[PDB]
């Protein structure tokens, strides 16, 4: 019948890949690592122009957002209950198929039981598995110990959300519930300390948009959005708001006022938003200053 | 006040006489510099050691050379020369590299400001040829702006730790060149075997590369 956008849905990528933003000298920043001495050559203003072009294209690819998955759904299957061998064994065998050209996901990793019981490897089991045998650079096969409450708020304490999301991007699974668990604790204290700006210019701006939206809450993001005079993205976050949630007060005004530009945030801000008073004050003085420098 | 002085030869002088046979003078080489680019050196000769260093600090002072740095820490590119029978082989090099060079050229280096060089001296390693020849080198490096204006087109810094973004690090002030710069297929620059050699993985030496304090 109608069915609501996922987060791959080309609408929703293109809305949030503008939201995003592009900054080159953000998406490539100078890292700190091994240097080599420079490289330099002779341009024209066409060659620069065109160097420039590549590396936008280059950032894009950088860009690129991880799809945003739903939790795995924990692996309870026995293969088979081979009473004859219960209390023959100690300690359980974890048996790997190695074979090469397998994707992970299709990899059978089985446990046979002290009990007897040949099982399939849980979620975690497997991610270990996969590790020790196709070992993954930046990977762990021991959770590190960053990932604790007391050290991720250290790292939201220096401002580096992008690197606690880099470090659970490579130890965890985007599906696996510790990097969901991690990702959603990174949105929220994001949203708490008003620190999106964290975000742009990253892959992780529109995972933390789909969450937002899907929350309810994105008061917080539409008034960073306004104080920094990005009135197109503040609507277009208004506007995948509606089609997210098309049955709601806000859309409905929208539709029965037929509302376009500014005016979906003062709808927005009136039925559904939380802090509508504050949305309209810091809308109000955007549209002053844009009025002087008009006059 | 700004000025540090660093003493590199003393040598003891034996001059025969008419009358008075072998007498023993004093020859220094001192440099001196700032740190920002002005360093000297000079020739001292007294009788006395201390009379030789007041002569040739206070003459090195007067005979200043100007060296530009790029971004106050290395050399704007690989400087090749042959000095009489001394070479000397210098090589741009990133921040945090150090002075990785004969101790002279890091005394030197220290006193110009140069942060991160590679050299390698070769031939006659004559100090006094080393010194002159190592601020002839270093005070006719063609900057960026220099080769920017020379032929009128951008100067593109593409770093591996920035990725592809291009940073331009000079622009020509005159018109800018319409015409692109001619693509030779194969440049006709001469190379050094040892650069080379190493680059292939073919250069052994277990005196390459070692452990040392931070220069």
């Amino acid at each position: 019948e109608t069915k609501k956008p996922t987060f791959m849905d080309e609408e929703v990528q293109s809305i949030l890949t503008k939201m995003t933003g592009l900054n080159l000298q953000k998406t490539f920043k100078p890292a700190i690592q091994e240097l080599k001495p420079p490289t330099y050559k002779l341009m024209t203003q066409a060659q620069l122009e065109e160097a420039t072009r590549q590396a936008v294209e280059a950032a894009k690819v950088r860009l690129k957002m991880p799809p945003v998955l739903e939790e795995r759904v924990p692996i309870n299957d026995v293969l088979a209950e081979d009473k004859i061998l219960e209390g023959t064994e100690t300690t359980k065998y974890v048996f790997t198929d190695i074979s090469y050209s397998i994707p992970h996901r299709e990899r059978f990793i089985v446990v046979r039981e002290p009990s007897g019981t040949l099982r399939k490897a849980s979620w975690e089991e497997r991610d270990r598995m996969i590790q020790v045998y196709f070992p993954k650079e930046g990977r762990k096969i021991l959770t590190p110990i960053i990932f604790k409450e007391e050290n991720l708020r250290t790292m939201y304490s220096q401002d580096r959300h992008v690197d606690v999301l880099n470090l659970c991007f490579a130890q965890f699974e985007p599906d696996s519930t510790e990097y969901i668990k991690v990702h959603h604790k990174t949105y929220e204290d994001i949203d708490k300390r008003g620190k999106y700006d964290l975000l742009r210019s990253t892959r992780y701006f529109g995972g933390m948009v789909w969450y937002f939206v899907n929350n309810k809450k994105i008061d917080g993001l539409l008034i960073d959005q306004i104080q920094r005079d990005l009135i197109d993205d503040a609507t277009n976050l208004v506007q995948l708001y509606h089609v997210l949630h098309p049955d709601g007060q806000s859309a409905q005004g929208a539709k029965d006022q037929a509302a376009e530009g500014i005016n979906l945030i003062k709808v927005f801000a009136k039925t559904e938003a939380q802090k509508g008073a504050y949305i309209e004050l810091t809308l109000q003085t955007y549209q002053e200053a844009l009025s002087r420098h008009s006059a | 006040e700004d000025f540090d002085t660093r003493i590199l030869e003393v040598r003891n002088v034996f001059t025969m006489t008419a009358k008075e046979g072998r007498k023993k003078s004093i020859r220094v080489l001192v440099a001196v510099g700032n740190g920002k680019g002005a360093a000297g050196f000079s020739i001292g000769k007294a009788t006395d050691r201390m009379d030789a260093f007041r002569k040739a600090k206070n003459r090195a002072v007067h005979h200043l050379h100007y060296i530009e740095r790029y971004e106050d820490h290395t050399i704007f590119h690989d400087i090749s020369l042959r000095f009489k029978r001394t070479h000397i082989k210098m090589k741009k090099q990133p921040k945090g590299y150090g002075l990785r060079c004969h101790r002279a050229i890091i005394t030197i280096c220290r006193l110009i400001g140069i942060k991160d060089m590679y050299a390698k001296v070769s031939g006659s390693i004559n100090m006094l040829s080393l010194t002159q020849g190592l601020f002839r080198g270093l005070s006719r490096q063609e900057t960026h702006q220099q080769l920017a204006d020379k032929k009128g087109l951008h100067v593109v810094e593409i770093r591996e730790e920035c990725g592809p973004l291009p940073i331009v690090v000079a622009s020509p002030r005159g018109p800018l060149r319409k015409d692109p710069e001619p693509e030779d297929e194969v440049p006709d620059v001469k190379l050094d075997w040892e650069d080379v050699k190493t680059a292939q993985g073919m250069k052994r030496s277990v005196w390459s590369n070692l452990k040392r304090a931070a220069t």
